[PDB]
């Protein structure tokens, strides 16, 4: 109900496990799909339910659209407000690389965090979330390597003069 | 009804910390593609080197 990070917990035999994170800002929960797959999350005040996603790009919402507007610049730093579980929250600035894909360009963060902080938030210098941690690559035994996921903007060209 | 999926729970609110490490802030190039089904995904990195004679 209040705006924030939220662990995303799954209640088993032998307790919950964070399977994943999520961020309740401007009313709406965001986290990845691959984290929830559409189940619907409980909390004291009630149950959230799904509204949009994008499996594609992994990326679902619940209690309405995806509010989180602001993409990343680039060549602009980043920090990773990893929720590791069981583990305190960590702040870790990078700079992003690029995912060269058909359909655009998606910042690339190098950090690799453990499991379960799938949907940790991406923010800018401004302290508003640009993305999302969990939904990347990895090298042959090598370092994990993220993309910044992001809603809109996801095949535009980000110079034009036309919105 | 009845059904129980995933609860959630608080950790952090989102700030910017300025006191971060920026350790292995590495701007990779991905250049991802696909063929028959499969995905053939490539990291080029790009790291700086100075000349250096033995």
């Amino acid at each position: 109900l209040s705006e924030g990070v939220y662990r995303i917990m799954q209640r088993g035999l032998f307790g919950k496990t964070q399977v994943g994170v999520g961020i309740h800002m401007a009313g709406v929960f965001h986290t990845m799909w691959h984290v929830t797959r559409g189940s619907v999350i409980c909390h004291e005040t009630g149950r959230l339910e799904p509204s949009w996603a994008d499996v594609r790009n992994d990326m679902i919402s619940y209690g309405g659209g995806w509010r989180l507007g602001d993409k990343w610049d680039k060549e602009e730093d980043v920090q990773v407000l990893a929720i590791e579980p069981g583990k305190n929250p960590k702040h870790v600035q990078t700079k992003p690389g690029l995912f060269k894909t058909l359909t655009g360009e998606i910042g690339a963060v190098t950090l690799d965090f453990k499991p379960g902080t799938s949907g940790s938030p991406i923010i800018n210098k401004k302290g508003k979330v640009i993305g999302l941690y969990g939904n990347g690559v990895v090298t042959k035994s090598g370092d994990y390597v993220s993309a910044i996921t992001q809603a809109e903007r996801i095949g535009e060209p980000d110079y034009e003069v036309d919105e | 009804m009845g059904s129980a999926d995933l609860s959630l729970e608080k950790a952090a609110n989102v700030q910017w910390d300025e006191m971060a490490d920026i350790t292995g802030s590495s701007p990779i190039i991905e250049v991802k593609q696909d063929e028959d089904g499969s995905f053939s995904i490539r990291d080029i990195e790009e790291t700086n080197m100075i000349a250096q004679v033995k």
